[PDB]
């Protein structure tokens, strides 16, 4: 029962520079990281995250690496800079899922009321929406198996909190507020 | 106590093919293959005399073995109950072994489902609700055992036979059908269970979309050798009315528990005929006349109003029925279960939608083309 | 001391629960992790010996760390019920041991197996020549019992290494009347 959050792409630029790390460290092609934040209501806001040094075997794909040298003492750091912005979830790229996502969620679920695997978009060419959320679910079936845990589409958006446009709307240098009904509507018609 | 199986060793001819090995198991002192030797004394047809004596050594296992899960101990009291034929000492003995044999695993669920399984000698509806409910109180965490969910079906199905919810056998039969998906016993007993499944889901009515999971393989592979019109009357409530001999063959052949609410069964032919008549024709004239209703729904003019006000109580269709022309108006409905030929041939609506709203999008944009600007 | 990151697995699967030597085999596997972890506590204070499991997943609980007492608390309720796998421990240990320090140590493995484990002849021969190609010497141990005329771990011993090998050896264990320090004392010499 979660609709939408508020997204600061600042730590998505941290996703960008960890996307710079993975292009020059080694065999890790995809960007996998950990998404801090704070449940505020069904609407939510995120202020920080971090990016795990992660590896994943192509053979028996349930091979995660989430170091507690990189979790616990960096959690002490992120707790020392603020007590508010603690864990709320994690993130990896692609749109779909890999297999180990369920266990990577359940690892940090012990810290959080609802850890979220927001699947993130580094090379955006998509047809729908950007990065999107998934909440802990128990839907199992009408058949009655042991309890299902594959985290279902419980959506998200890219919300805008507050000011930051000192940076952003000076960094635009191109764009314009269309006085709606001035081919903005047919941009929307196209899309 | 080694002398105990020195005197109780020989238990038949060819039974010392596991007892000459058992006289060295406890010298090797092992308990994995001796837990499996309890399971193998279950497997080989023991007439309950080695276990009914070794039960004091099972107390001794609880005394100085103190590591193995009491799975086999619950097994061995419910296999000494053939020597016993009395559960009233076995209940206190089993909760004794619950509170005196420790493990880290889920044990309260296996203990209370074994109490549910041997509860049939109690005269039910008195202790069933309490501890059968306690089982699902401790089922939320992790049903990883899931033979405890099978025994939970069995106590829940004798709890269905504690009368009161006559189509909870269908959802409970989903718990049976997914307790273990492979049916792990031969075809005949459970195809008679599929026989009485069709019956006990047919005649009672808490369920309303009764013709639903008939496509499921583990029941229709049982039905393929059943009587050849129980399949067809389940199809008469799957398709929904138009098998007159079958929606009447429920009144021809299947007699027990029929005549109490076959009027409600023929109420559901009408409830299902509504979704039939407004689905199978996609077209308009959704202010339908009452005529097909009163012809094929075996209803009268004075009862079409009840036919759809009882459906307002149902809540799958909520028509704004005309009453100056007496026309039974079609609004939104709950459509079907599966039309796989129309899951394939929905292209005439889906690709219709896709390319035609796409083309008319291109046409609106093509008439407002060069104000791209 | 000889430079390696000796990796210990916990035999926390379904066949380490009987009362054949002591009334427990948790004492055998648990005091073996005790003696190896205190050997890497006394041996060099730069190693990395934490834990790895074989039961149904490879859950790296704490950090592959110099200290040991948190892992020795986790050996208590090690939960020996699950699916034993000889293939996943060595592979996730290979990637975890490619997630190491400024590397003072090579790669060594002890894999506590108490079962006729599930690993193809093609699987063992591929794992063993991948450790030929990846420069690993493994000290192969059997606790609990293994089925007579052992096939998997003995052939992993066979085809494991070369060009400075001398790690791959296997002690077979019977399920007799004996004691647990004499079921770690027979594999404490030659893993």
């Amino acid at each position: 029962a979660v609709q939408k959050v508020v997204v600061h792409p600042l730590v998505l630029l941290s996703v960008v520079d960890h996307f710079n790390r993975i292009g020059k460290v080694g065999n890790q092609k995809r960007v996998v990281g950990v998404l801090l934040g704070s449940w505020q209501k069904k609407v939510l806001d995120v202020s920080n995250s971090f990016a795990v040094p992660f590896d994943e075997d192509d053979k028996d794909d349930s091979v995660w690496f989430l170091d507690h040298d990189y979790l616990e003492n960096m959690y002490g750091m992120f707790k020392k800079v603020n007590a508010r912005e603690r864990i709320v979830g994690w993130y990896h790229t692609g749109p779909k899922l890999h297999k180990n996502d369920i266990a990577i969620n359940e690892l940090m679920k012990r810290y959080c009321p609802n850890s979220v695997l927001v699947i993130i978009d580094v090379k955006p060419k998509d047809l729908g929406l950007p990065t999107e959320a998934y909440i802990s679910v128990e839907e199992v079936h009408d058949d009655g198996t042991p309890t299902s845990k594959t985290f279902e589409h419980v959506t998200s958006e890219i919300g805008a909190e507050e000011a930051e446009e000192v940076g952003v709307e000076h960094l635009l240098r191109d764009i314009k507020d269309t006085t709606v009904g001035t081919l903005s509507q047919r941009i929307t018609n196209q899309v | 106590v080694p002398g105990f199986l020195q005197q109780s060793q020989n238990s038949g001819p060819g039974q010392p093919a596991v007892w000459h090995r058992l006289e060295e198991l406890y010298t090797k002192k092992l308990w994995h293959q001796l837990t499996l030797q309890v399971l193998d004394f279950v497997q080989d047809p023991c007439f309950a005399q080695g276990d009914g004596l070794i039960k004091l050594y099972e107390n001794f296992i609880s005394e100085f073995e103190h590591r193995v899960n009491p799975l086999s101990l619950v097994e061995i009291i419910l296999h000494v109950v053939r020597q016993m034929t009395d559960p009233n000492v076995a209940l206190t003995f089993l909760e004794k072994t619950r509170e005196k044999v420790k493990s880290s695993d889920e044990a309260v669920i296996l203990c209370k489902t074994a109490i549910g399984a041997l509860k049939l000698n109690i005269g039910d509806l008195q202790v069933t609700k309490e501890t059968i409910e306690d089982v699902e109180e401790m089922l939320n965490n992790l049903p990883g055992v899931t033979s405890v969910h099978s025994r939970f079906y069995d106590l829940s199905s004798k709890y269905y036979q504690t009368i009161g919810n006559h189509a909870s056998y269908y959802k409970d039969a989903l718990r049976f059908l997914g307790c273990v998906d492979i049916k792990d016993l031969p075809v005949s007993e459970q195809q008679e269970r599929a026989f009485t499944l069709g019956l006990a889901g047919l005649l009672g009515e808490g369920v309303f979309n009764f013709g639903e999971l008939l496509m499921h393989p583990v029941l229709e592979s049982l039905r393929n050798t059943d009587r050849q019109w129980l399949i067809d009357t389940l199809y008469a409530f799957n398709s929904g009315n138009v098998e007159r001999f079958q929606t009447l063959k429920t009144a021809w052949g299947q007699q027990p528990d029929l005549a109490a609410n076959e009027a409600q069964l023929l109420r559901k032919i009408q409830l299902l005929c509504l979704m039939e008549m407004t689905f199978t024709r996609p077209a308009n004239h959704r202010q339908l006349t009452f005529e097909e209703i009163a012809k094929s729904a075996k209803i009268t003019v004075n009862e079409v109003e009840l036919l759809v006000m009882k459906a307002l109580s149902v809540g799958l269709v909520k028509g704004s029925i005309d009453e100056v022309d007496k026309r039974v108006h079609m609004t939104w409905v709950q459509p079907r279960v599966l039309d796989l030929q129309q899951i394939k041939g929905m292209k005439d609506r889906l690709e219709f939608w896709c390319t035609d709203v796409k083309s008319m999008e291109m046409l609106v944009e093509h008439q407002a083309h060069d104000i791209l600007t | 001391m000889v430079l390696e990151s000796t990796m210990v697995c916990v035999d926390n699967s379904e066949y380490m629960r009987n009362g054949d030597f002591l009334p427990t085999r948790l004492q055998a596997q648990q005091d073996a992790v005790n003696i190896v972890c205190h050997s890497k506590t006394r041996s060099n204070p730069e190693n990395n010996v934490g834990l790895i499991t074989l039961a149904n997943d490879c859950e790296v609980l704490t950090t592959l760390t110099p200290d040991t007492g948190r892992i020795l608390s986790k050996l208590h309720t090690v939960q020996p019920k699950g699916k034993i796998t000889f293939c996943t421990g060595i592979r996730v240990a290979h990637l975890a041991l490619k997630h190491r320090q400024g590397k003072n140590h090579k790669m060594r493995i002890i894999a506590f197996v108490g079962s006729p484990v599930e690993d193809n002849e093609k699987d063992l021969v591929k794992l063993a020549k991948r450790l030929k190609k990846e420069k690993v010497n493994v000290d192969i141990i059997n606790f609990g019992e293994e089925e007579v005329n052992t096939e998997k771990l003995t052939a992993f011993v066979n085809t494991l290494n070369g060009k400075d090998g001398t790690g791959s050896h296997l002690v077979t264990v019977p399920p007799g009347p004996s004691l647990a320090d004499a079921l770690i004392s027979s594999p404490i010499l030659a893993g």
